[PDB]
């Protein structure tokens, strides 16, 4: 975030997209597995987004 | 004892039984399993 | 770095545990304790006692130390152990190619011998001073390498581009160069005559213009002037003082032929004496040398740019062409491939002419240190093509180095070749040692057990051949071949003996037969050995690891099965793409290695022609056919040809006995049968040659003969019943 | 460990039934699957790991976010795609120059088509466009700064070796990496983070108390000194005073190997490549006495003992501190429940806890029944099972934890007690460990230099460690000195605000013309800093006396001889580089041994460290020694030194009393041997040429 | 040839930094003179530095003291970067005792007689609104570095932490070596040794032990011999 | 701690061995340098500076009557060692008639000037020998090279050359470990010092010894301090 220590960068070049959760292959997966509400959160969400998700949880 | 130390160790092994073949102590590797001095270097009966 | 060659530094709980039992009988002696469970006890304590009698009872105690893939003796070395803090094993720096031990983490295990005999055969056989010679072709192992050689190179390189001081200038003596260079006014490499005194041997070269004058000059022993550098002078007092002065840049070759030189003619300690003092000079001048990478070293040639880009035009061209729609897809690659490496080799030569001969990274490649000019085309010109997936040629290469910087997906594309040279190594290694399991349970058991076969037998090998311009030239291969070898019987061209009977058959021999204009020579060898007990030491030759003649009980299938093994690993021969191209590409490699030692058909086999004869072509649509009928009221005989067999004989021609008819791999079953057994030993030894020197390995073609001498001990019998 | 694509399993490959074309990186890989990180070792390409952008789809594809190029003008419309879809695109490069307006520039612009075909296009041919230069990169490949001057075969080593990096007491983020380690940290778990916005209020050591915003309070407590899996410590240092105003997901805390969130894997140091007295000779490395004294270079490891009370068919197990028949001294140190006291120093031979058995049938025949009931005292006959530092470890005992059947504490069904006493130890950095970088270049330490003896700069500062420059080129990984270079550059700020220079007009615009000294410097994996800025930004080096600049516009700077003075002849390349110190320790592979414990079918010694083992005399070393003669020494370590039990017994005895070593007999191995293949029906009888042979 | 003896100054620039020129060297002799000081200035003068620690309610350094912001060995860390001067041939304790909110800097410390600490500005630990810490602090006198592990010696106080002691009191040396005005054929040359030291003691101490032991050294060689 | 202590073997009469005993580490490496470069530069002698053969030119290659080329004259004299009380550019003469050789003892030393080589030889005569030379002894210490002196502009037979004015010729340093008291880091200092036929090694060492004694008290005068010794 914007609390993150200085450190100067040499880039050019703006990437428009930050890099995700580096632990969300896991966490989401068995968000799934057990269905919780993170998981019906994602789902909704992804509902409202008109995205590809999976509806029933494991 | 080589043949069958080296590779096909069950077809060896019986060959070597219908056969009643026996195993003299000369060579190395036969020498190395029975854990005796080998056949070459110092090992020699002249050198021994 | 501080190691006499004959030293190791172990750590001291490593020595306290392995020597226990010794340290705890010292100790009762000593009375420093009254009982062996006492001092047992103190042992474990770690008393300071116990550390002061470990160091009086680690001398005179041998100790093997080992790496752990052995790929031949000299890969477990008897050293002298002396008592060192730390927790790492200390070695010698020059050791590291026998054991192949580099410092990267690497692991070093220890054994002790016990018994009276075991020690005495560590330290007579064993010991790392008297294994300097590999026993695969006879070239010094345990010889300066990397730093050292670049420190000696530095020591005894030209002037150029050095700028020099105080050239021209005459000393009358090195002390007086030696405070020249403190002062500043002179500099190490820089042309200068000095005077050497008394007992200075001149160099070789140099003698014949030795001084004139009306007395005759003792040029052997004789102060004497010579117009020398600092550096070389220096050089030439690490070499004993009988050796003959040198007088050029000792870079790295000529580093390994005065250490033969060494081995070959003085006693062994006085060669482990020169190698340590070559070792010391080599690090201290390897310090001072400046050579130093930084960003700035690393020269990219102002010429690859242009060349790139005018190469890249011409690809645009090419592509444009075959949008246009009048070329294929392939014919576009192709056309690519062809321009990019005309751009690569370009960019190449302009990358070697660019940077002078002083800098770091040339003084370390030319000085046969670490390096070559390939990964500095990839550092500072160009990567170039690399091996596409699915083993191909990616169209448009890397334009681009290191130093440049490559780009995603350049990097991308890279990768590919290095994941595939990974798995090949990975695999490579257990395929080696699976060869020589094989070649070592084969060769074992032949042994030298006998003094001198009386054979009069023996190879017709060819001494000088290459007689291109009627010149008598040494063959490019005496060293693997003929080396080593005696001789069967006096060679006579003049009516005088030139080389006596079985002698050893040095280069001094090669010199005079080759003056005297012989083109073959009868050598005594193990094919033709006849001897009651198994081989004989005559006909074996000398051992190239020891250089004396062969000792009776040498354990000489083991060695050749070794020396075949040791370079399987670094072969790294195979296909780079596939080209379109399956049967033509007989395996390449360790492949082929397995291949002619096991017997087993060459993949591209091609037919050989049985007997002298009239040679034309039957070819069927269904099946073509290439028909031979022989002369002298023979029966004819055909061979099933594929439709692509790229033919090397025409039709209706005279073929002889012993030839080839399509391109291929003849058959080893094909060479014993029609031309005999001298035939297949030669085609045989040859053949695994030929890769072995393609990549630059050099092994005696002794060690190949011992198996092929294995392989042929066995005849199929027939009208056996009587 | 937990992005890994693994293939090695249960459903799945395996070891030797992979081929080639499963080991190899395909076209499709890109921005899926990491072509760099990859074991070096037999699982080459069969363990993987996900790119950095990486999405698990539904059904299990991966899939990767791609930039919508909708006619030709770039957009933020990112559409995640899989590799059967991405097969039937035209994929531009994330560094394509692109202008003011979203327009295209070039009119040629390269693109990645189907098949790993890279082909150039118009533009508006263009369909999608890389979201990132290194989308393609995992996150350890993507902590290397200058990764794309470096072969791809030193990036996985440097990839690889990266994470077993040892943390230190203090840890400082690099001086030059990526912009990549505070999110690689924030992500993992080792760093503790603000729940919800607040204001810091009790800032302890051992917890951070934070008073929210919402009304509520929070106390994050933090672990300190904490054994890891591998043996390492836990130990977290807080990052924020008691007036701090906190938000949700802000550092609080740093784990282990981080500096204010920030990863930190390992030291800067100061190095110069140059050959040294051939100490770096062949890959190894020198370093200065500095880095042991100021404790860079150190770690604290944690090792615990457990050991459990059981009980037998004589009776119960008891930890009881009254060890029978011991001296005082060896329990002094022990509490009065039998276990070693917190805080103690312990050695090898150190009581960690006191065990006895109930008792021992060892003698109490009839005889012995007699002869005690004549004496009147009942011997003792319990069993010293006393638990033990083993040989070659020490450490403070940092803890102890005792779990119990009398208390509410679960136990396995047969142990009464369980002790785990942790024991700490502070390792130095000594002559034997291994030092490396993130391109691979890694070497055993060989020798400490007094700070005297290692070479100087001008003013008088050592260089802290000394490379080899010989392995740079042929290792084909000159990324170490970009490094070097920019590491000097950053700890020796820079000024280079307007100068109307083409490097110093990018890095103004950027807005990294001006640096103080000591900033840490982000270098992007594929948009980090040019040759040119770094030589550039070299001549704009603020100066330290006067206006010495040490190092030239060349990247080298002129040094002394620390052990003769003099200067060396020509100038040397200095700069900070950042040294990770390896989990290969030295103090572990030490393994020693004379006797010990054999094995059971074949009485041959044991394999393993911890069993003292043996070290395996394969059969290429009987080769080697066959092949030098040695027929003696072959015998003797072939039966006396393995597998001959009279032998075995009587060489120890020959060696404590003092004798020849006794001549060899047959191996138990050729008795196991005959006996099975006898047992296989074989009437496999040694016979002599006279009879039969003695067995 | 030339009767110039060897002659030394000393400018000053700093409190504690100061360069010492020698003008009538031999040309191609400062360089080895010079380094000959910088190496033992930076090995062989002595100093004093603190051998070990013991707080209150605490058994070993990997442990935390309650209130502290600081772990024990970060503590440790902070207490090896003492500059203390010592004028005891035997161990003294110094004792440091500190209570409530406040920066417990070194300035807190009390040295006994003869004792002092000459970095009043370092800061040693952080202690909480309930923090207190009670501090026992050996100062010895020596000279390079010894680690903790030879700085121990007993063990019934199982309390007690020895450190590492720096015991060196200068910082960093170098020097230079540039070419005197006077016009001779040989070009003599001026030595400039640039001292900076801690701030137990001034340059010219420092540089006084130094040439104290380098006479002593060479002495060995000259009068030993007939 | 340790004393260090000196001990000299004598390999002949014109070099020798030190060997300086147990002594902390890195002092060898202060004291090896150190010695080396004050035994070399420090000690003084005379020297030939120059020389004047009759009836020659510098460029003039040879010289009649005389097979040695100039530069072998010029490397035979300094080679030279003299011992010059005068503290001036004195001048000795060397008067030589018919064939044979010149050697050095044939010079004509002034009073307080002496060679000390006799048996040296300057020269072979052929025919004619004619050889009358005269050359500029001169004090010093170190190495000056043969910068041009002007000899040659006085008057052009003078000429100028390389001066050794040191007595030590040569002299090696190496520092190695020994084991001393259960510690291996304490360093024992090699010393092998060749010197010409002027005086012993043993008398350059002690010069050497008070010169670097006296270097030093310079700075051990800024102050009495006390680091400590033995
Ligand atoms: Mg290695
Ligand atoms: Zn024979």
């Amino acid at each position: 975030a914007s609390t993150a220590p200085l450190r100067i960068s040499f880039a050019k070049i703006k990437e428009p997209l930050e890099v995700p959760n580096l632990l969300a292959l896991q966490t989401e997966s068995f968000d799934w597995l057990l269905g919780n509400d993170a998981w019906k959160a994602r789902v909704e969400s992804a509902l409202e987004s008109g995205q590809d998700v999976p509806t029933k949880s494991g | 004892l080589s043949a069958a130390s080296f590779q096909e160790t069950t077809r060896v092994l019986t060959d070597a039984a219908i056969n009643a073949k026996s195993d003299s102590l000369i060579g190395l590797k036969e020498n190395v399993i029975i854990g005796k001095l080998i056949p070459a270097g110092t090992g020699l009966s002249r050198y021994r | 770095p501080q190691l006499k060659l004959h030293q190791c530094g172990l750590p001291k709980a490593m020595a306290l545990e392995l020597f226990k039992p010794f340290v705890m009988k010292r100790l009762v002696d000593l009375n420093h304790a009254q009982n062996i469970k006492s001092a047992k006890r103190m042992v474990e304590r770690g008393r300071t006692v116990v550390y002061d009698v470990l160091e009086e009872v680690i001398a005179e105690h041998p100790v093997l130390l080992n790496r752990a893939p052995t790929l031949h003796r000299l890969g477990i070395q008897a050293f002298e152990p002396q008592l060192v803090e730390g927790k790492a094993i200390q070695i010698h720096p020059l050791v590291c190619t026998a054991f192949n031990a580099d410092f990267d983490g690497d692991q070093m295990a220890v054994h002790l011998p016990l018994s009276a005999e075991a020690q005495a055969e560590a330290r007579i056989l064993m010991l790392s001073s008297n294994n300097i010679l590999k026993p695969a072709d006879g070239r010094p192992v345990t010889m300066p390498t990397q730093d050292m050689v670049l420190g000696l190179f530095f020591l005894t390189t030209d002037s150029e581009g050095r700028s020099p001081k105080g050239e021209g200038r005459a000393f009358g003596s090195s002390a007086e160069a030696i405070m020249a260079f403190d002062a500043g006014d002179l500099t190490l490499q820089a042309k200068i005559d000095i005077r050497f005194p008394v007992g200075t041997i001149p160099p070789r070269g140099f003698e014949p213009p030795a001084r004139e004058e009306g007395e005759p000059e003792w040029q052997q022993g004789d102060t004497f002037t010579l117009k020398t550098t600092l550096g070389r002078a220096l050089f030439n007092e690490l070499l004993p003082e009988d050796y003959p002065f040198v007088d050029y840049e000792v870079g790295k070759k000529q580093l390994s032929e005065i250490v033969n030189d060494l081995a070959e003619r003085y006693p062994k300690v006085i060669v482990a004496a020169t190698l340590d003092n070559l070792k010391a000079a080599g690090f201290f001048w390897a310090t001072r040398s400046g050579v130093t990478v930084a960003i700035s070293d690393i020269v990219v040639p102002d010429a690859k740019k242009e060349i790139v880009k005018g190469y890249e035009g011409q690809d645009e061209k090419v592509q444009k062409q075959y949008e246009r729609g009048l070329i294929t897809k392939e014919e576009r690659t192709q056309e690519l491939i062809a321009i990019w490496t005309k751009a690569t080799n370009e960019v190449a030569e302009a990358m070697n002419d660019n940077f002078p001969k002083t800098n770091p990274v040339s003084m370390m490649v030319n000085s046969g240190a670490r390096g070559n000019m390939m990964q500095m085309r990839q550092i500072a010109g160009m990567r170039g093509l690399v091996s596409n997936a699915k083993n191909e040629t990616i169209p448009r290469p890397i334009k681009a180095s290191f130093r440049e910087g490559l780009s995603v997906l350049e990097y991308f594309i890279s990768t590919h070749g290095a994941r595939k040279g990974l798995a090949d190594t990975a695999l490579r290694t257990a395929d080696s040692g699976y060869l020589t399991r094989r070649l070592v349970d084969v060769s074992q058991d032949v042994i030298i057990r006998e003094e001198d076969c009386g054979t009069e037998r023996g190879l017709k090998l060819p001494i000088a051949t290459r007689d291109a311009d009627g010149t008598l030239r040494k063959a490019e291969d005496v060293e693997t071949s003929v080396y080593a070898r005696m001789l069967a019987e006096d060679v006579v061209i003049d009516g005088k003996v030139i080389a006596p009977a079985n002698v050893d058959l040095g280069d001094v021999l090669i010199d005079a037969l080759v003056a005297h204009g012989v083109e073959e020579v009868k050598t005594r060898s193990i094919l033709t050995c006849e001897s009651q007990v198994g081989t004989c030491a005559m006909c074996y030759g000398r051992s190239l690891a020891t250089g004396k003649l062969v000792d009776i009980g040498e354990a000489v299938g083991i060695i050749a099965a070794q020396s075949i093994g040791e370079p399987g690993t670094q072969l790294t021969m195979r296909t780079f793409h596939t080209g379109g191209v399956a049967g033509d590409d007989i395996t390449q490699g360790l492949p082929r290695v397995v291949e002619l030692f096991e017997a087993r058909t060459p993949k591209g086999v091609a037919p050989i022609s049985e007997a002298s004869g009239r040679v034309r072509i039957e070819e069927t649509e269904k099946t073509k056919k290439i028909v031979v009928t022989p002369d002298d009221g023979s029966d004819e005989t055909a061979f099933p040809i594929s439709k692509r067999a790229r033919l090397l004989v025409g039709e209706g021609d005279h073929v002889e006995v012993g030839q080839k008819l399509t391109v291929g791999a003849t058959n080893p079953h094909d060479v014993l049968r029609i031309l005999g057994q001298r035939a297949v030993q030669v085609h045989l030894v040859g053949e695994v040659q030929k890769v072995y020197n393609s990549q630059g390995v050099s092994i005696h073609d002794k060690h190949i003969e011992i198996i092929i001498r294995q392989m042929l001990r066995r005849v199929t019998i027939i009208e056996s019943g009587d | 460990h937990k992005r890994r694509l693994n293939a090695l399993g249960p459903g799945g490959l395996s070891r030797e039934r992979a081929g080639f074309e499963v080991r190899d990186v395909h076209p499709s890989h890109y921005g899926r699957m990491c072509p760099i990180e990859t074991p070096e070792g037999p699982n080459i390409g069969l363990i993987g790991s996900l790119a950095s952008y990486g999405r698990i789809n539904p059904f299990g594809f991966i899939e990767t976010p791609y930039r919508k190029v909708v006619e030709g003008q770039v957009t933020d419309d990112v559409d995640y795609l899989t590799a059967d879809e991405e097969d039937r695109f035209v994929i531009a490069q994330a560094n394509a120059a692109l202008g003011d307006d979203m327009r295209f520039a070039e009119a040629r612009v390269l693109v990645r088509r189907r098949g790993g075909e890279v082909d150039y296009v118009p533009g508006d041919d263009v369909d999608y466009m890389d979201v990132s230069p290194r989308q393609m990169v995992s996150v350890a490949t993507a902590m290397i700064p200058f990764l794309e001057h470096d072969d791809a075969n030193r990036a996985l080593m440097g990839a690889n070796m990266m994470r077993q990096a040892v943390p230190l007491i203090k840890s400082e983020s690099p001086l030059v990496g990526t912009g990549m380690e505070y999110r690689s940290a924030a992500d993992a778990g080792d760093v503790v983070k603000a729940e919800k916005a607040g204001v810091v209020q009790e800032v302890s050591a051992d917890y951070i108390t934070t008073t929210n915003d919402d009304g509520t309070y929070i106390t994050y407590r933090l672990a300190k000194f904490s054994r890891s899996n591998q043996g390492t410590s836990v130990n977290q240092k807080v990052i924020v005073a008691e007036g701090d105003r906190i938000i949700e997901g802000q550092v609080l805390a740093d784990g282990p190997a981080t500096e204010n969130g920030e990863m930190a894997l390992g030291k800067n140091l100061l190095v110069a490549f140059m050959p040294w007295e051939g100490h770096n000779y062949e890959d190894a490395i020198i370093l200065s006495q500095r880095l042991v004294q100021d404790d860079v270079l150190s770690s604290i490891h944690i090792e615990e003992h457990e050991v459990d009370a059981r009980d037998t068919k004589l009776g119960p197990e008891e930890i009881t501190r009254d060890i029978p028949n011991v001296s005082e001294e060896v329990l002094a140190d022990l509490d009065e429940r039998g276990i070693i006291r917190i805080g103690a120093e312990v050695v090898a031979g150190d009581i960690l806890v006191g065990k006895v058995t109930p008792k021992g049938e060892t003698e109490l025949t009839p005889e012995e029944r007699l002869l005690r009931a004549i004496f009147g005292e009942k011997a003792r006959e319990v069993r010293d099972t006393s638990l033990k530092v083993p040989h070659g470890e020490i450490g403070k005992v940092i803890g102890v934890r005792v779990f119990d059947r009398e208390e509410g504490d679960e136990l396995p069904p047969g142990v009464n007690q369980l002790v785990r006493v942790y024991v700490a130890q502070k390792r130095k950095i000594t002559d034997g460990d291994k030092l490396a970088g993130r391109h691979g270049n890694k070497g055993v330490i060989s020798k400490i230099n007094p700070i005297e003896d290692m070479p100087f700069l001008e003013d008088g500062t050592p260089v802290d460690i000394i490379l080899n420059p010989l392995a740079v080129p042929s290792r084909m990984n000159p990324g170490q000195v970009l490094e070097i270079h920019l590491g000097w550059l950053a700890s020796r700020g820079w000024d280079v605000s307007g100068l109307a220079e083409e490097w110093a007009q990018r890095l103004q615009v950027i807005g990294a013309d001006k640096v103080e000294p000591g900033t840490n410097v982000a270098t992007p994996v594929f948009d980090g800093a040019r040759e040119d800025e770094l030589a550039g930004l070299l001549q704009h080096t603020i100066p330290n006396r006067d206006g010495e600049r040490m190092v030239l516009p060349s990247g080298k700077a002129r040094l002394f001889d620390g052990r003769s003075g003099e200067p060396f002849p020509e100038p040397i390349s200095v700069g900070y580089m950042y040294i990770l110190k390896l989990h290969h320790l030295v103090d572990d592979k030490l393994h020693a041994r004379s006797t010990g414990p054999y094995s059971m079918i074949t009485q041959q010694p044991l394999g393993g460290k911890a069993q003292f083992g043996g070290q395996r005399f394969g059969e290429m070393e009987v080769w080697a020694l066959e092949a030098y003669g040695a027929a003696y020494a072959l015998q003797e370590l072939l039966t006396i030194k393995s597998d001959d039990v009279t032998g075995r017994v009587k060489v120890y005895e020959a060696i404590v009393k003092g004798e020849n070593i006794p001549e060899p007999g047959i191996p138990e191995s050729f008795k196991v041997l005959i006996k099975e293949m006898q047992s296989l029906c074989l009437n496999v009888e040694v016979l002599s040429s006279d009879g039969m042979s003695i067995e | 040839l030339i009767a110039q003896r060897p002659s030394l100054t000393e400018e000053v620039v700093d409190e504690f930094r100061s360069r010492f020129v020698i003008e009538p060297l031999e040309p191609g002799f400062g360089y080895t003179l010079g380094n000959s000081l910088r190496r033992t200035l930076l090995s062989s003068i002595p100093g004093a530095a603190v051998t070990s620690i013991r707080i209150d309610g605490v058994l070993h350094e990997f442990t935390t003291v309650p209130g502290v912001k600081e772990d024990v060995t970060d503590l440790i860390l902070n207490i090896k970067q003492l500059v203390v001067s010592s004028e005891h041939d035997e161990p003294v304790v110094m004792y440091l005792r500190k209570q409530g909110p406040g920066l417990v800097t070194a300035a807190d410390i009390a040295p006994p007689a003869g004792v002092e600490v000459h970095n009043p500005d370092l800061v040693l630990a952080t202690l909480n609104g309930k923090g207190k810490l009670e501090m026992e602090l050996t100062v010895e006198r020596g000279r390079g570095y010894v680690s903790a592990v030879q700085n121990k010696q007993v063990g019934q106080e199982i309390g007690r932490i020895p450190v590492d002691s720096i015991y060196s009191p200068v910082l960093k040396v170098t020097y230079k070596v540039e070419a005197t005005r006077v016009e001779q054929r040989t070009d003599f040359d001026k030595l400039i040794v640039d001292v900076e030291t801690k701030q137990a003691m001034r340059p010219r101490d420092a540089m006084a032990s130094a040439g104290k032991t380098l006479v002593e050294l060479f002495g060995l060689a000259r009068e030993l011999n007939i």
